[PDB]
RNA sequence: UUAAUUUAUUAAUGCAAACAACCUGCAUUAAAAAUUUCGGUUGGGGCG
RNA sequence: CCUCCGCAUAAGCCUGCGUCAGAUACUGACAAUUAACAGCCCAAUAUCUACAAUCAACCAACAAGUCAUUAUUACCCUCACUGUCAACCCAACACAGGCAUGCUCAUAAGGAAAGGUUAAAAAAAGUAAAAGGAACUCGGCAAAUCUUACCCCGCCUGUUUACCAAAAACAUCACCUCUAGCAUCACCAGUAUUAGAGGCACCGCCUUCCUUAAAUAGGGAUGGCUCCACGAGGGUUCAGCUG
RNA sequence: GCUACCUAAGAACAGCUAAAAGAGCACACCCGUCUAUGUAGCAAAAUAGUGGGAAGAUUUAUAGGUAGAGGCGACAAACCUA
RNA sequence: GCUAAACCUAGCCCCAAACCCCACCUUACUACCAGACAACCUUAGCCAAACCAUUUACCCAAAUAAAGUAUAGGCGAUA
């Protein structure tokens, strides 16, 4: 019954988690540069 | 009450800096940066002028500055216009007195059978049901698809009387003609601007049906008026418009005479359709504009009593029900209600059919009502195939 | 939230407009309003409630002729399509108003009472003391807001000086200039109170949704409750 | 999943390649007051008719040569009514569709979990000829059935895919352009108009002077073919129960200037491999090239006029049922 | 859930993969109906000289000399294309020399540069 | 919750402040809350 | 011999049983999905638009149902770009689960329940059963058959503890109580026949015996009442049926 | 992207009975009464049969919204990525 | 005798010194139309006080010393 919690849509996926979403605001610009600092080759999603 | 709430309206812009207050300095602003940033003035930008100039991005001047503005305004009748009163403001705006039924002349046209069709009623039934359920793969045709079809048929069935009326070749039904007219009434100037289609036009003009005692006659009926309700009422008042007499056609057009208007209200949705009445007006009105702009371009434009009148008629119908209209023009001179009036006969709701079946009705597994239509009327058709006939 | 209004058309029109419900949401998305949801689709049809609005160009009293009658989705009343001149509006429709009819708007002040006729709007100074009225304005060209669901009727109670004393629906008192605009009648629709929902259905189609949850405060909803004084703390609950 | 065979096709050798999926063999050759009608259509769609808004060349074709082409048939219908009296009876469709489909060979699925099975090629043709005649009663052959000649159809080494062509999955449709229930069931002529992106400019200057007659010839097998078809199936007939009469039908196509002239006889209906293993029948299309029917129109004056393609035309109105 | 991979236009919706591109520049624009029209001056135009006759070739013979690598200088320029007029015209206003005050009004504007490479 | 502590915040008033609205400060009363606690002995609990 | 399967679209995935060469549908290399289908649009400013749908014709309504165009001013070039494969996606898996839509209604499509053997026990599912027919059991659970009658609770249809509770609980029409005389972001583009909150429960009215042979079981001698209908609710019963 | 509720714009609902129904029987579809199997399972809630609803207070795809003392809740302290 | 077992530098730690072509904010990595929203606002609590309720050290701009002194503090933990 459970587990399948992930339903994929990318519109659901870039408009929830994108870059231009990450940046509207000052704690999403702040997420952005924590994974920057990170090195995490993937920034935003 | 005022209609747009606050949080709908646009938003007032952000309150000018103080530097900008202050006489003597120059404020620093971004518009050296090229961007903005919240700690510097905001610049205060020139309109820009090379903007609304492009076709893909053009912004039209104001309405005052086009060259047909008028400071009178103009009230025009186009085809998507629905007038309150119907028949009764159409009469009054065409200076034009109503006459229930067909007249006589045109009627006895068919009387004879040898006018009647070979297998009339057989090839009107193949007609109906090839518009309305053999049209397409569809189970069940729309009004969009089977009012023009259903028209056009019938035009067709009509010319084939060409065996019994060689004059039927000197006529020829145009499609996407637009006409414009435009007249006085009581100091008001209203214009027509038909567009519709299906215009059957002839090389000769129709001959006159009321005859010089008749026009006469309807000096002393009385225009019927409607209060409070202005006759301008659902016209669209306009500034922009041009007062010119446009027939529809270049100089020199063979078959340049108005023969019928086919007007055919085939829009799928009842609120988008006509209601029987304002179909009638749009017919009477369409009508009077396609006489009009004939009379205006032959005996000139002067407000007279047309020493020939002019005869137009019209067709409208819903794929369904139909209306035919003669309407005869006899006088120019529109602007007094007083005098020879226009005159159109009117023959309103002629149903050609009751209802038409395109699924068999099935009850506790029996067919009750078969395929097809139902309470087919072959007397519409005669005053259809008339109105066709008349003046060949 | 993303949250506009839709009550943004600007310009008054006879054609219904698209109107977006809300569920009882504000502009940030949490339920303001609980008890609202779903229901049949609507159209809103714009009501002029300023009966005296003398069209452009023009001024004086003025007759319109009752176009129809129609049911409105977002009212108890029924409306009106009524045309006047050259222009249409929809108005809050009285009790035996019919298709046909003619209504008479005027702003005159008559030194005797005017003939008061169903359907009419006159100003409150020119009408006879104990007339039942309706759409009743605060302020002299304010637009109507009192008394305007199906079946009510304000009583023109007093007329003194130029301030009149009107009985609202629920039987207050209220003040307002002789000059504002008031027409004459019950509102229409008078049956509404008998009308019987019969199912659940009935009401969700209507757009009210069963909920709960409603206060949202610690503990849910707490009835007010007295709280003793020290000399009485001693008789708050005596056992039997 | 069927290849949607398109008559009026930017395809390249397409009329080949549809000579291949129809077993047509296409064959060149044939098997006063109509003059002032036609140019008086002419005018009237060019200069006499007032233009509220500006006609603009990408819509040339659909706002001036279509209206033209439904008043050339109209009233040309009405003046040859009295020289044909099959032609007073007939149904005469605007742009009423025709649908065919048919199945015409096999084919190994190359790849997934159908890899390695066989299954057969289907084609559909939707088409929407701009005007088209049906009548009652058909006409007469233009050949006997089983008519041998020498030419022999296209072959094609290649799938249907190389010429562009694409396969969707929708209504099987076989259609004359009215339900079976129509007593009007066979076809007498079809009138189309070649769209705008077919321009005899835009393929000159894309592709060589072949390609125009190529366009041409295309848009004639498969409109006839499917028309042919569909009354074929109509009367009863299918790939395992072939026609036991030819089916006859002609067909002009024009761009608004130029015109070509095809009559066509579908002699197969038996295309599938398992009917068609051993049939020696094929179906045929007699073509012309396309003339102009005016040189230019100048303001008020047709130049350059061409009676001999309203003779084309006038003929086959004129062709009968026996 | 695809991180790392590129996004590409082969990956969203309809409305995601028709409105991605793959870096070709636009030819064009869309009308009314989705028609593109397409703009002849927005179409890279290939000036291809007439290679008849011509001398060179892809590859140099090894035979020829080596030599020491000069790039071409504003100075060295300068140099040999204005510095002979300059000095014939100062031993017997610098538009008559070869200089412009501003790029616009050329056709080939060298800043903001105007032309493909 | 009639446990203890508050009322920072809102809402009312009052007094000053700015000359009715609006707003600041200081009080009082509420609403809403917030923070915190659960001594010991007697199989357990009630009453002790 | 088997399948509510299959084929397509959508969404998702992203080369994931095509060829060749090495390995034991893996690795490497090579190839491939070609636009007409679909996406990617609109030159604006104004002004327009009451008249459902349901074969839309009668009849039938209430829950009242986007369909946005035209006039003037601008406008001339023309088919670019992108998706197109697969045995596929979400469930850690080559997972009996989840999975929108169009068509086929048993397939023209798609598949294989048995690695081989033996024929123990125990276990699961199924089939048949003498005579009997609930004596089983907490309970007729399950199975087989087909009926009868009555109580308690809740008016009813609905909702709920995703994953041990579907109910008598929650909701609900109906009714009652309390609060509110009013505009431009909810309520509401509403206005006391309205809105919000709470309660209650549709509605309507008045004010020791029987059952069995044995029966801790069952049924009957503002409130009080009234069970029409309904119920995978909770009890009881006739008859039948049955491992 | 589950779920709860809501917003916008969609879609589905055979056949029979009945006749404009929160109607009856019963597919698709939704659910989850009872029993059995399963219990590191096919499955971190499934399977088989049985059963309830199945034109509505229905089911459902898409996009959007409400966020932690908060949301949402036909109140089960239910649900808000096992 | 299998599985294994072993290895030494890949780098790292602490100091010192020194101040360190094209595409991409729209669905990022997307050649190309009407902007305007544009930022600023005491940390709290864990914890100690053997509960807890006032209170309970925390990049300071010279180390040491004055000095854990003066002071503060439910005058107590502590500061
Ligand atoms: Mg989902
Ligand atoms: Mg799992
Ligand atoms: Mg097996
Ligand atoms: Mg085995
Ligand atoms: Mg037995
Ligand atoms: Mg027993
Ligand atoms: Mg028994
Ligand atoms: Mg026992
Ligand atoms: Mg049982
Ligand atoms: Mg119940
Ligand atoms: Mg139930
Ligand atoms: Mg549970
Ligand atoms: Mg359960
Ligand atoms: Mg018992
Ligand atoms: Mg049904
Ligand atoms: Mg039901
Ligand atoms: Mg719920
Ligand atoms: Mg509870
Ligand atoms: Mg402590």
């Amino acid at each position: 019954a459970r587990g399948n919690e992930y339903q994929p849509s990318n519109i659901k996926r870039k408009n929830k988690h994108g870059w231009v979403r990450r940046l509207s605001t000052p704690a999403g610009v702040q997420v952005i540069l924590r994974r920057m600092l990170k090195g995490r080759k993937s920034l935003s999603h | 009450y005022e209609w747009g709430v606050r949080s709908t309206r646009k938003s007032e812009p952000p309150p000018l800096d103080r530097v900008y207050e202050i006489p003597g300095l120059e404020p620093i602003t971004f518009a050296g940066k090229m961007h903005f940033v919240p700690w510097l003035a905001r610049p205060i930008f020139p309109p820009w002028d090379r903007g609304y100039k492009d076709p893909r991005f053009y912004r039209s001047p104001p309405l005052h500055e086009h060259p047909l503005y008028k400071d009178q305004a103009c009230y025009i009748f186009h085809h998507r216009c629905r007038l309150l009163e119907g028949v009764k403001q159409a009469l009054w705006l065409t200076k034009t007195k109503l006459i229930e039924g067909l007249p006589e002349k045109v009627l006895s046209l068919v009387d004879d059978p040898r006018n009647h069709i070979e297998n009339q009623d057989e090839c009107v039934l193949n007609v109906i049901s090839h518009a309305r359920l053999w049209q397409t793969t569809e189970e069940i045709p729309k009004r969009e698809t089977y009012c023009p079809v259903i028209v056009d048929n019938l035009i067709q069935l009509c010319k084939s009387q060409i065996l019994k009326h060689p004059s039927l070749a000197r006529r020829i039904c145009v499609q996407n003609s637009t006409f414009s007219a435009t007249w006085n009434r009581e100091s008001l100037l209203l214009q027509v601007r038909g567009s519709g289609g299906a215009r059957l036009s002839t090389k000769d003009p129709l001959p006159t049906i009321a005859s010089r005692e008749e026009i006469e006659a309807t000096k002393n009926h009385v225009l019927e008026t409607f209060y409070p309700i202005s006759p301008i009422i659902d016209l669209h008042e306009c500034n922009i418009y041009d007062v010119k007499n446009d027939t529809g056609f270049q100089e020199g057009y063979p078959y340049p005479y108005p023969h019928t208007l086919y007007l055919l209200d085939k829009a799928n949705l009842r609120p988008h359709r006509l209601q029987p009445d304002q179909l009638r007006a749009k017919m009477i009105l369409f009508a009077f504009g396609s006489a009009l702009a004939q009379a205006r371009l032959l005996y000139g434009n002067d407000a007279k009593v047309l020493e020939q009148p002019v005869v137009v008629q019209s067709v409208g119908t819903d794929g369904r029900v139909f209306h035919f209209l003669v309407f005869q023009l006899n006088t120019t001179d529109l602007d007094c209600n007083e005098g020879v009036k226009n005159l159109a006969w009117v023959d309103s709701d002629q149903l050609l059919y009751q209802h038409f079946w395109c699924l068999p009705v099935i009850k506790k597994r029996v067919v009750v009502e078969p395929v097809g239509p139902v309470g087919f009327k072959p007397e519409t058709f005669r005053k259809f195939l008339a109105l066709y006939l008349h003046g060949a | 939230a993303n949250f506009v209004s839709w009550k943004s058309r600007t310009k008054y029109t006879i054609t219904p407009v698209k109107m977006r419900k809300s569920g009882g949401r504000d502009h940030t998305g949490r339920i303001r309003v609980h008890g609202i949801g779903g229901g049949h689709k609507q159209r809103y049809r714009m009501i002029d409630f300023l009966r005296f609005r003398p069209e452009e160009t023009k001024s004086g009293p003025f007759e319109e002729k009752v176009i129809q009658v129609r049911y409105d989705p977002c009212r108890s009343a029924d409306i009106a399509l009524v045309a006047g001149g050259s222009r249409k509006r929809w108005i809050i429709a009285t009790e035996n108003m019919q298709a046909g009819d003619t209504i008479l708007n005027s702003n005159h002040i008559g030194r005797m009472a005017v003939a008061a006729r169903e359907g009419d709007a006159h100003p409150l100074g020119a009408l006879p003391v104990g007339t039942l009225i309706n759409n009743v304005e605060s302020e002299p060209g304010r637009g109507a807001q009192y008394i305007r669901a199906a079946g009510t009727c304000g009583v023109l109670l007093r007329k003194v000086n130029g301030t009149a004393i009107i009985q609202l629906p629920s039987k207050r008192q209220m003040q307002v200039l002789e000059t504002c605009v008031a027409t004459v009648g019950r509102v229409s629709n008078v049956d509404h109170n008998k009308r019987v929902i019969g199912k659940a259905g009935r009401n969700r189609w209507l757009g009210k949704r069963p909920n709960s949850g409603r206060w949202h405060r610690k503990g849910g909803w707490a009835g007010r409750k007295i709280r003793p004084l020290p000399p009485m703390k001693s008789y708050v609950k005596l056992p039997s | 999943m069927k290849y949607m065979v398109y008559p009026q096709t930017f395809a390249l050798n397409a009329d080949r390649w549809y000579q291949y999926f129809t077993k047509t063999v296409f064959l060149s050759g044939l098997p006063a007051a109509l003059r002032a009608v036609a140019c008086d259509c002419l005018l009237q769609e060019h200069f006499y008719l007032r233009r509220r808004r500006r006609v603009h060349r990408y819509e040339e074709s659909e706002v001036i040569s279509l209206p033209f082409l439904d008043q050339l048939v109209s009233t040309l219908v009405g003046l040859l009514s009295p020289h044909n009296p099959a032609l007073a009876a007939a149904a005469l469709d605007y742009r009423c569709p025709v649908h065919f489909y048919w199945v015409r060979g096999e084919e190994i699925i190359p790849r997934g979990h159908r890899r390695g099975r066989i299954d057969d090629l289907r084609y559909q043709i939707d088409d929407k000829p701009n005007n088209q005649i049906r009548i009652s009663k058909q006409l007469a052959e233009f050949v006997p059935l089983d008519y041998s000649v020498p030419i022999e159809i296209p072959t094609i080494k290649c799938k249907p895919d190389k010429l562009p062509l694409f396969k969707r999955q929708y209504e099987n449709h076989i259609f004359v352009g009215s339900k079976t229930a129509d007593p009007c069931c066979y076809g007498h002529t079809q009138f189309h108009l070649l769209p705008d992106k077919l321009r005899r400019e835009r393929l000159l200057r894309q592709n060589c002077a072949d390609q125009i007659e190529v366009v041409f010839r295309a848009n004639a097998i498969a409109s006839l073919f499917a028309w042919t078809g569909a009354q074929a199936m109509y009367q009863g007939f299918w790939s395992e129960a072939d026609v036991t009469r030819p089916f006859v039908s002609q067909a002009v196509i024009t761009d608004g200037k130029y015109f070509s002239f095809f009559c066509y006889q579908l002699n197969t209906l038996a295309l599938t491999t398992q009917a068609d293993q051993n049939n020696p029948r094929k179906n045929i299309c007699w073509g012309t090239q396309s003339k102009p029917l005016y040189e230019t129109i100048e303001d008020n004056d047709v130049k350059g006029f061409n009676d001999d393609v309203l003779l084309q035309i006038v003929h086959f109105l004129l062709n009968r049922p026996k | 859930a695809d991180r790392m991979s590129k996004w590409t236009s082969k990956r969203g919706p309809r409305s995601f993969r028709g409105r991605k591109g793959r870096g070709a520049k636009g030819i064009g624009f869309l009308t009314s109906g989705w028609r593109f029209v397409q703009i002849k001056e927005m179409v890279p135009e290939f000036v291809v000289p007439d290679l008849t006759g011509f001398k060179l070739k892809p590859y140099v013979s090894y035979l020829a000399p080596e030599s020491e690598e000069t790039p071409l200088t504003a100075a060295q320029l300068f140099s040999e294309a204005v510095a002979p007029a300059i000095e014939k015209d100062f031993k017997d206003n610098l538009e008559k020399y070869g200089f412009e005050p501003t790029q616009e009004g050329k056709l080939f504007q060298l800043y903001p540069r105007n032309f493909l490479r």
